[PDB]
């Protein structure tokens, strides 16, 4: 439910959770790559402050 | 529209200097090119219309590595191992389809291609006949004399230069 | 998508016949308005001689 | 009102009726139209119309009943049925269906169906689950076709040496092998009245693919079953669609659990009107002949089969053979051996008066042993035997003597001891 | 020979072509200031011989488009707005265009 | 969910499957889409999916699994594998894959392949690192195939005179010369029953082409291994596709040191179809054969051979001669000296209810030296010195009065000294 939450993973297990395929994938890869960041990063940082 | 890209495959002007297979690989990067233009990101896709009859079906590349830059054509090794992949590089996989090879700007980049495919073949064509001649003498009239060199006519769209 | 089934015959039967012939017709006269529209729609227009 | 009692009528009777009915002159055009307008007559003055056929499924994906008379042609007699009835029935192509109809308005013409009430002699509910032809286990001939009568007539001797050279059963594969002018027509006439006076409950069905119009209305009227002919009157399009018509309602009825009997004349002819029909697929051989040109009759052939499940299916087609051309041979030789019992009938014995002319030595019927009994087997045998050493004509002028004495095949075989 | 609504107009850049389709109509809703093309009108002023073959080199190779004279309409002298539609009418016979 | 189980079930069972599973209407189809159907809904609610079959590489770049009931043909129940297999594994055409396999998406309709697990009954590992199959050195046969089993029934006999007359070895060349109506079939169900029951280690397959359905189903559910027939239903395509499709997986099987056995039957109709299939190269002889069209025969003849390195293919391909046309002669012309041990079955024995007829005089082996022993191979020559004089069918019965009494040909060859 947190952008910062989805950032900080690989999407090895978006594929496994069931009924995700080539569209919410793309859709969110595409979206990232518009926001400049990448998908699956390392920070420890986090949540700051929640 | 398949009617339509027979007729043009099937109504070249050099049918010798610009084989079949050479008129298929020409119509595939110019409707990839095409498709490359469409989207706002930047996506290579493969269309492989069939070759002898039928429409086309497009491909999406992805270009397995570990990168993530442009992710659009980028897929992970480890979060590869779906659709049984199992490869390093090489993963055209058929998830783009809906391609529009009519439309104006496609149409124009489709002839741009086109004139870029045959001016290479016959360059290519010429080349690779008139080199079995080149211990040999060769006879010819010149196009055009220049500066830096000059460009001979040596038969059927047959060119050769001459250094200054 | 299972208007038909299969009780009490004699009456249940034809009262459910009654109405999927009621359905037929009116999806018949559905398709007549849509093919006419079209055809009045989609029909060469005169211009000039 | 019914549709039948309308259609097999003289036209005769529906000019009076017509007439009657105070409506147009009617007497000036086709049957088809007039007893459309009747029809039409009578639903506007009258109750609901009940009409019947045979389903033809288009490309388009509605549906067009046609009656058995006009041989399923189209014209103002058809019933159009929706895709909704190919939806809920799930209906087929060659589905004999019977069931209310009502007139048509203002952009339709053909009469709309209203209710089934008979699907292929059955119940819709019973039709609904089950099984399919192609998925149904083929298998050999276990129970023998009886041709004999037993009154041994001046001709039915003929069918008697049948059941002498080709035992017949409820799946088999008949090729009749024949010349012109060899005598087939009246054979396939005889045969057909004796399988229907001692097998009144199969389905008997008749086929004459390019042949005479005189030949086609005096064969409509004196057997059983509905005849249905496609004469050389017209283009191979009607002849493929009557192809798969019959094919189509003979499938329905087997899968029904009913014993199918075609008879079909000649297939050299039908395999040729195929030809000529069907687009050209490149590959061409001496004769005029393609090669997928074959395939449907091929399939056509292959339909008839013994079924495990429940009822079956007996072809009997006659390939023409001796006139000249090449594509009447190249058709005897892919359909060779093809078909599971042959009957040659050379124009030797044909030429001499002397009928039924059959080539015994050269006919005969594989896996026969499930036909008949053991000592019936050995006569049969025995008999083989004996008048292999022989000729064509006199062995069959022979075998004549021999069985126009006797009235039954038993005493003629105890009598050839 | 009759004339057409081809894409094909020479002696112009491609930029004022831009305005329109693959079939020579603008787009619904480009907007033109100035005089500009919006309707791909060609008419044939020479003889016959305008074969399909040449039709698609011509599209893609050769010299200049031989009969058209350019009787494409364009927008008048000083008027401007913004296409908002477009309407076609066709002679029964002749086959309507991807626009239609 | 294995894919077997529902393969070679009844369809009824299927149809119980479905209807169970709260499906649309089942029987109403095809077995193909019926099974597709049941394996997307098992995997809607399920594990992954285990499929096997044949692999075929077309031009296109992919690979298509196929089942064996269904002769290898296209349908929904084919198995999608990309080229990424074939680069990896370094598929062929003809390999037997079995493995792990998914549903499909938009886009597509077929089963993809996930993980193989078995390549040709053998890991892939082993496979990886192997030997081609024109790679191998061909040689003669050494070890002898027995097909006496021993019992002495009433029809053995019949493969015990083939032990007389043909010795079969691993990597021979059989070829049944034979008319029609000579009983071959049944010759060929006990030659595979005699094969299977002696020897079960090697694999048994059986190719029926251009064949009455009701042999193919009867055949199917008699005889061991998998049985492969493309009856004279389909065009030549689909003959010329099984018969890639046996000859790859026989290939395959061989160069993985398995003893491969091929029952074709008949070579003549096979060659037919390959000469109408194929382009034609312009030259024609007489009975419209071409040049090249036998190329493809030819090859399919010349595969079997029996290897040094391990394994061996033996191929018994029947030609049917003696139907009147021109190419099953200039075909039988063309094999003549091509198989190393013909089998010639005379029509005149055959129609006196003399089986099985064998013309033992025209009847012989190559190199049988390497099959039999010293004193056996002393025997044998005895025995044919012996019957040579003697004419056909009194050597027939003959023969058939000296086996009937022995249940050994040992005991046979000791008493007819
Ligand atoms: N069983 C029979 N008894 C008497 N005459 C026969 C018999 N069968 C055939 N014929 C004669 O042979 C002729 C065959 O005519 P037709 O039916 O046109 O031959 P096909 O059916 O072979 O074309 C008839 O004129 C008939 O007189
Ligand atoms: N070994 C045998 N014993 C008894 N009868 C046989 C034998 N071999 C063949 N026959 C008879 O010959 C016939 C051959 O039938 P079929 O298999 O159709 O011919 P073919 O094998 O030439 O195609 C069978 O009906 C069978 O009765
Ligand atoms: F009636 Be004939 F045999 F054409
Ligand atoms: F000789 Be049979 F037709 F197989
Ligand atoms: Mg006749
Ligand atoms: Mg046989």
């Amino acid at each position: 439910h947190y952008i910062g939450d989805l950032v900080q993973r690989t999407e090895v297990e978006l594929l496994k959770t069931p009924n995700l395929g080539k569209k919410s994938l793309t859709e969110i890869k595409d979206v990232l790559a518009s926001r400049g960041l990448s998908l699956g990063m390392r920070l420890e940082n986090w949540p700051p402050a929640s | 529209m398949n009617k339509e890209i027979l007729a043009v495959v099937e109504a070249v002007s050099n049918e010798k200097a610009l084989p079949r297979e050479k008129i298929f690989e020409a119509l595939e990067s110019a409707l990839a090119t095409a498709t490359k233009k469409k989207y706002e990101q930047e996506i290579d896709v493969r269309v492989q219309i069939d070759r002898k009859s039928g429409d086309f079906d497009t491909f999406r590349r992805w270009l397995v590595v570990d990168e993530v830059t442009q992710p659009t054509k980028e897929i992970t090794l480890e979060a590869a191992r779906y659709e049984d992949e199992s490869l390093n590089l090489g993963d055209y996989v058929e998830d783009q389809i809906e391609s529009v090879t009519f439309d104006r700007i496609t149409t124009q980049t489709a002839k741009q291609v086109i004139v870029q495919k045959v001016r290479e073949a016959e360059r290519a064509m010429v080349v690779d006949q008139f080199r079995e001649h080149e211990g040999e003498i060769i006879t010819g009239v010149v196009k055009k004399v220049n500066r830096d060199n000059i460009s001979l006519d040596l038969g059927n769209n047959a060119e050769a230069v001459i250094l200054r | 998508r299972w208007l038909e089934l299969g009780l009490t015959d004699e009456e249940k039967q034809n009262q459910l016949e009654q109405l999927a012939e009621q359905y037929d017709e009116l999806k018949h006269e559905f398709e007549k308005k849509l093919e006419a529209k079209r055809r009045k729609i989609t029909q060469g227009d005169d211009l000039a001689p | 009102m019914n549709l039948t009692e309308l259609k097999n009528t003289p036209v005769s009777e529906l000019i009076t009726l017509g007439e009657n009915m105070g409506l147009e002159n009617l007497a000036r055009m086709r049957k088809q139209d007039i007893i459309f307008a009747i029809l039409k007559q009578h639903a506007k003055s009258g109750e609901d119309i009940f009409g019947d056929g045979v389903l033809e499924i288009l490309q388009d994906g509605f549906g067009f009943l046609r009656s058995a008379d006009s041989s399923y042609l189209a014209g103002p007699d058809d019933i159009y049925v929706s895709p909704s009835q190919i939806r809920r029935f799930n209906l087929r192509t060659g589905d004999t269906i019977s069931g209310k109809i009502r007139p048509p308005k203002e952009g339709e013409r053909y009469f709309a169906l209203l209710k089934v009430n008979e699907v292929n002699f059955d119940k819709p509910e019973n039709a609904r689950n089950k099984i399919l032809f192609e998925n149904l286990t083929p298998l050999h001939a276990n129970s023998r076709l009886r041709m004999e009568r037993g009154n041994g007539s001046t001709e039915d001797l003929t069918a008697r040496v049948l059941d002498l050279a080709s035992p017949i059963g409820r799946g088999q594969r008949g090729l009749i092998v024949a010349p012109p002018k060899a005598g087939k027509t009246m054979l396939l006439q005889n045969i057909a009245q004796s399988i229907a006076y001692n097998h009144p409950d199969c389905v008997l069905m008749v086929l004459l693919i390019d042949e005479r119009p005189e030949e086609v209305t005096e064969m409509q009227r004196l057997v059983k079953g509905e005849v249905v002919a496609s004469t050389f009157d017209e283009p191979a399009s009607r002849h493929v669609q009557v192809a798969e018509m019959v094919i189509e309602k003979a499938k329905r009825l087997v899968e029904h659990k009913k014993d199918v009997i075609i008879l079909l004349d000649s297939i050299t002819r039908l395999a040729r009107a195929y030809n000529t029909v069907v687009p050209a697929s490149g590959k061409v051989l001496t004769g005029g002949v393609d090669a997928n040109a074959l395939h449907r009759p091929k399939r056509f052939f292959g339909a008839a089969r013994n079924v495990e499940e429940g009822g079956s299916l007996t072809i009997i087609a006659t390939a023409l053979i001796d006139t000249g051309s090449k594509m009447d041979e190249v058709i005897y030789e892919e359909f060779k051996g093809t078909g599971n019992m042959e009957l040659h009938l050379s124009r030797k014995i044909a030429e001499k008066r002397v009928f039924p002319a059959i080539d015994y030595n050269r006919s005969g019927t594989r896996k026969e042993e499930l036909l008949t009994t053991q000592e019936e087997l050995q006569k049969m045998w025995i008999l083989r035997k004996i008048i292999h050493p022989m000729g064509e004509i006199d062995a069959m002028e022979f075998l004549i003597n021999k069985l126009a004495m006797t009235k039954t095949n038993d005493d003629f075989f105890e009598m050839m001891k | 020979g009759p004339e057409e609504i081809t894409a094909d107009i020479p002696n112009v850049g491609e930029a004022a072509l831009s305005k329109l389709d693959e079939s020579g109509i603008v787009y619904i809703g480009a907007e033109v200031t100035g005089g500009d093309i919006l309707v791909g009108k060609v008419t044939p002023k020479g003889e016959t011989q305008l074969t399909p073959e040449e039709k698609l080199l011509r599209a893609i190779f050769g010299e200049k488009a031989s009969d058209v004279k350019d009787s494409s309409l364009r927008v008048p002298n000083g008027v401007s707005g913004t296409v908002i539609d477009v309407q076609v009418f066709t002679r029964d016979g002749v086959e309507k265009d991807k626009r239609a």
